[PDB]
RNA sequence: GCAUGUGGUUUAAUUCGAAGCAACGCGAAGAACCUUACCAGGCCUUGACAUGCUAGGGAACCCGGGUGAAAGCCUGGGGUGCCCCGCGAGGGGAGCCCUAGCACAGGUGCUGCAUGGCCGUCGUCAGCUCGUGCCGUGAGGUGUUGGGUUAAGUCCCGCAACGAGCGCAACCCCCGCCGUUAGUUGCCAGCGGUUCGGCCGGGCACUCUAACGGGACUGCCCGCGAAAGCGGGAGGAAGGAGGGGACGACGUCUGGUCAGCAUGGCCCUUACGGCCUGGGCGACACACGUGCUACAAUGCCCACUACAAAGCGAUGCCACCCGGCAACGGGGAGCUAAUCGCAAAAAGGUGGGCCCAGUUCGGAUUGGGGUCUGCAACCCGACCCCAUGAAGCCGGAAUCGCUAGUAAUCGCGGAUCAG
């Protein structure tokens, strides 16, 4: 019942948050859809290197948000009253849509 | 072309000076920059000095003269041949 | 009952599904040979099996998704051949001679910036 | 048109951002220039006390800011009052929680940026050039490093000749990946003109 | 509207546009492009062939 | 990047289309990226000092 | 044909639609 | 022939830099006004921006008129907040404003031969050096050389040398095979139900998605070789760097850039600063550079019919209905997106047409009628439809690219971006 996607641009502290959830749900009474990895949106950038002229030479930029989906089937209050009480990676944003 | 939803565009403060000039039956020289005016036939018969990036010429307008704008009668560069 | 192989090749993925029969072929819904409708190469997707003799002696129910048709030619041609081999271990001594189990490690390669092309460098001429 | 910043090589290998937030293309831009802003004070207001990093971690108008400082007194300020005075004029400029830390660069002597910016003072401070850098090299090798590097470049001394020195000792690297390898800039503003300092310490292969 | 019939009404309509004296009117006079192509380049088939002339030495010496 | 032109990008002018960008750096005007709102020098330069977040060097 | 804007490779190149390449 | 860049010339101005390789679709990943640095004209002078200072007038701020191309210039009204002293009239004060005057700001003005940073380059070429010892009066040599090997100063043997640093390699990323974890917005193998759409049940097998891992070492066999290594074979998805990436040594070029930024010095300050409107960067007797589209039948056109990847999008992508030959417009669902969309992939396949022709090849040029964006498409936008249907029948002397999923060929996306 309770869906959360993971959106975050590293995807160490992005894969160990989804783990602290997937556990979360465990020690509180709930089966879960592991933690899916979705597809991850590259948005790339190329410089000419030099400051003037000189553009046969680029430097290629990317940036990477990862996407993880978890979710807790069978959600109860034992569960909820041990996710408003985590939080551990600065760089992951959470969004929460009971559907 | 202008698309014909929004009709011509003419410069309110240019249309301005000629309606004063026709509702009092004055032909007095106009002068102005916006080029990029269409050309209502009220305007025919008149004259307009136009700019062109240095100068103002004059334009006398015709009735055949109605559909352009009024750039298209003062040429924007100077041109002789290569020497 | 069933023996599947998983072949890929070159953004091509087929998937391979044989039982034994008459000797008609599906893809994705369609006979092969209208899948295929005029591609002289086809053909040569049936050569694993020709090449042990067991053409015939079987059907297949096939699916490929990506690449161009040729490449999932390549790509059913590796998979039935992944296939006969799960049916029967021994087949690989016959098919590893022609190299019928093999990934045509070959792909499409980055193109490179200051180029046109990854290799077509562009034109230097005069001077 | 030589080498790579050895950092932004290394980075997300074996060094990490100053900046570690997540945002989406509508929100990014201006908390970028918002990280800049801040980062463009505390570098100007904090010259006195040597500082090498300023790590801004972001939540919801949330802002960590850490600043890592030689002299972390300098920065707290006595009393207490200076810390105050910055944690308001941030939270000014801009106009959420800020969270002002200080945290103590144990070892001036292992951070290039700070080994880069002694150098530059020294030789704004009209120091002999040559000396200045092989000094500094020494002072890093000394205190544990593995390998240093220090590259002075512009009208070394009076000079009408743009020249560049440079100096080191141990490994330095710098196509190694998984060396760590600290770089520091720091530029010295002077009567002639201006020069700059690069120092590149080896750290340790990991 | 066919033929040489027609042949008269895009004649008389350049014409009027010269007679006009509009900038489409020069340009078609001194038979350059009128829609607004480059002419530092190109522009051949509204000038014919191409009438080569002298030219410099350059850039250093020859 | 001449100073008044720096504000001059900023003055919400007298029609819509007089909107563009330059750098919230450097100023320049030519090679901006919406995004960052940077040029494709700053770009570089910040990028490398680790200062955009999530903003690896790419390499496929 | 791909300069000639009357079809489908002609519009196809230009990256238009029109008579000569139509939508649906 | 056309698109762009450049030389030149022209111009009121055609802003400026780039100049053999290493300038010339280069700075420009978006010049109608803006950008914009140039030109003409009308404007402002503590200034569009910073921190102040002396003297007076003011709360800040809000709305309207005149003149004007706009900018600017002149003018009318509304408004009395906050801090301290006082019973009060009221004086003082912070902030902000205006006027005068002073520090000053501003300058894409010069010098890249005063510089920082960053880049091009020889050159991903295999080199450049140091400690100690040794040789030599010494500059210097040795090592690094020689013979074999290697993509390699890669290794082997040798040797007055033994090492070490920067480089090669390796550690990092993508692709090729398999594993474990993971089952949604992806997937459909057997099964239940079907409106025949994986649509629904259900399931994660498979595909995939994406995070960690395994796998390759000349390890095995034969032949040559003191050795290193080379040739050939077997197993293997992969074999001798498996394919591609990122990664540029000491230095050279007084290389490039003061017009990204920064900066020494010189120069301007009612002008070289700043605002605006119009013009220019788009000029055209000509010349080169880079490319597009062609000269056709291994083709062209029309219809029907298949198979991608990578990206992008809730200020946007716009499914589907309607009008319209069409660009497009009106209505309107889904989608902050493995769901909704851009999205037709084109070459290919099947059918039919043309029959060697300046053509059903080519689609310049121009006439006419519309659409959209935008305050505004004359100078100078793209797009649609009708008509026009130029050169061109495979290119002189010269000259370029590429050694395998490469070249050739065919479409698709993105950055900048109202267009
Ligand atoms: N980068 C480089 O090395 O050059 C490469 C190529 O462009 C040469 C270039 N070639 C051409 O134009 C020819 N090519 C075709 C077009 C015309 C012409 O026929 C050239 O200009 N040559 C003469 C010309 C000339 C006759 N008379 C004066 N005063 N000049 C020259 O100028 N020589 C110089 C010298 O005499 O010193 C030069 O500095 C030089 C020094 N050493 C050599 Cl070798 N060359
Ligand atoms: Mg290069
Ligand atoms: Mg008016
Ligand atoms: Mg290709
Ligand atoms: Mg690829
Ligand atoms: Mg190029
Ligand atoms: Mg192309
Ligand atoms: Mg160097
Ligand atoms: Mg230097
Ligand atoms: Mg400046
Ligand atoms: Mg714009
Ligand atoms: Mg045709
Ligand atoms: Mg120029
Ligand atoms: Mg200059
Ligand atoms: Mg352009
Ligand atoms: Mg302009
Ligand atoms: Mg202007
Ligand atoms: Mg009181
Ligand atoms: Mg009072
Ligand atoms: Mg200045
Ligand atoms: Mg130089
Ligand atoms: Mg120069
Ligand atoms: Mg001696
Ligand atoms: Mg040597
Ligand atoms: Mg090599
Ligand atoms: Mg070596
Ligand atoms: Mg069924
Ligand atoms: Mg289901
Ligand atoms: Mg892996
Ligand atoms: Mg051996
Ligand atoms: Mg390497
Ligand atoms: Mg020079
Ligand atoms: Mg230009
Ligand atoms: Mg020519
Ligand atoms: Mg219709
Ligand atoms: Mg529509
Ligand atoms: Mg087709
Ligand atoms: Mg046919
Ligand atoms: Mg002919
Ligand atoms: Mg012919
Ligand atoms: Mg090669
Ligand atoms: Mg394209
Ligand atoms: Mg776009
Ligand atoms: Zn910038």
């Amino acid at each position: 019942k309770i869906r959360i996607k993971l959106r975050g641009f590293d995807h160490k502290t992005l894969d160990a948050s989804a783990q602290k959830i997937v556990e979360a749900a465990r020690r509180s009474g709930a089966q879960v859809s592991g933690p899916i990895p979705l597809p991850t949106r590259v948005r790339r950038f190329t410089v000419i290197r030099g400051p003037f002229k000189h553009k046969d030479s680029r430097e290629h930029f990317e940036l990477r948000t990862h996407n993880r989906l978890v979710d807790i089937i069978n959600p109860n209050r034992k569960t909820i009253e041990q996710l408003m009480t985590l939080d551990l990676p600065t760089g992951v944003e959470i969004e929460i849509k009971t559907v | 072309p202008r698309s014909l939803k929004k009709g011509v565009f003419v410069d309110d403060h240019l249309l301005e000076k000629v309606l004063e000039l026709n509702a009092k039956g004055e032909k007095r020289l106009i002068k102005t920059w916006s080029r990029r005016s269409t050309i209502v036939p009220e305007m025919v018969g008149h004259t307009i000095a136009v700019y062109n990036g240095k100068q103002h010429v004059p334009v006398y307008i015709t009735e055949n003269m109605v559909g352009h704008k009024l750039g298209e009668f003062a040429p924007t560069r100077t041109y002789r041949g290569h020497g | 009952e069933q023996y599947y192989g998983t072949g890929r090749r070159k953004e091509a993925v087929a998937r391979v599904f044989l039982r034994p029969g008459n000797g008609k072929v599906t893809v994705n819904g369609q006979d092969f040979n209208e899948y295929f409708q005029g591609l002289v190469r086809a053909v040569a997707a049936l050569e694993p099996l020709r090449a042990v003799d067991a053409l015939g002696h079987f059907d297949a129910y096939i699916t490929v998704r990506g690449g161009g048709k040729s490449g999932q030619i390549d790509a059913i041609k590796l998979g039935i051949a992944r296939a006969l081999v799960q049916y029967n271990p021994d087949y690989r001594a016959k098919l590893k001679p022609l190299g019928f189990l093999t990934r045509d490690a070959r792909v499409v390669e980055r193109k490179k910036y200051g180029k046109h092309k990854a290799r077509r460098a562009p034109q230097y001429s005069k001077r | 048109g030589n080498k790579i910043h050895p950092i932004g090589f290394r980075l997300g290998i074996t060094r990490d951002w100053e900046s570690r937030w997540y945002a989406g293309k509508k929100q990014y831009r201006h908390l970028l220039l918002e990280d800049q802003r801040i980062r463009g004070l505390l570098e100007k207001e904090l010259y006195s006390a040597g500082l090498a990093r300023v790590d801004i971690e972001r939540a919801a108008d949330n802002v960590a800011v850490t600043v890592h400082v030689a002299k972390p007194g300098v920065v707290i300020g006595r009393g207490g009052e200076r810390i105050r005075v910055l944690r308001e004029e941030l939270a000014k400029l801009t106009g959420k929680n800020v969270a002002l830390n200080v945290q103590e660069v144990q070892n001036p002597n292992l951070s290039a940026p700070l080994v880069a910016q002694r150098v530059a003072e020294q030789i704004e401070r009209r120091f002999a050039v040559r000396r200045a850098i092989k000094q500094a090299v020494q002072r890093v090798m000394e205190s544990g490093a593995k390998g240093a590097k220090v590259i002075v470049s512009g009208r070394i001394g009076g000079a009408e000749q743009a020249r560049t020195e440079w100096a080191a000792q141990g490994r330095v690297p710098l196509h190694t990946l998984r060396a760590n390898i600290d770089y520091g800039f720091a530029l010295a503003r002077t009567t002639y003109g201006v020069l700059g300092v690069k120092a590149y310490i080896f750290l340790g292969e990991v | 509207k066919l033929e040489g019939e027609l042949r008269a009404e895009v004649a008389a309509n350049i014409k009027r546009l010269m007679d006009i004296g509009c900038y489409r009117g020069l340009r078609h006079r001194r038979g350059l492009p009128v829609r607004g192509q480059r002419t530092r380049t190109n522009a051949r088939t509204r000038k014919g062939p191409r009438k080569t002339v002298a030219g410099k030495k350059k850039a250093p010496r020859k | 990047a001449r100073k008044a032109l720096i504000e001059k990008a900023k003055r919400t002018p007298k029609f819509k289309v007089r909107a563009y960008t330059r750098c919230v750096r450097c100023g320049r005007a030519r090679s901006v990226y919406r995004f960052f709102g940077l040029c494709r020098i700053c770009l570089r330069e910040l990028a490398h000092k680790g200062q955009l977040p999530g903003v690896r060097k790419a390499s496929w | 044909g791909k300069g000639d804007r009357r079809t489908r490779r002609g519009k196809i190149w230009r990256g238009t639609y029109g008579k000569y390449r139509p939508r649906k």
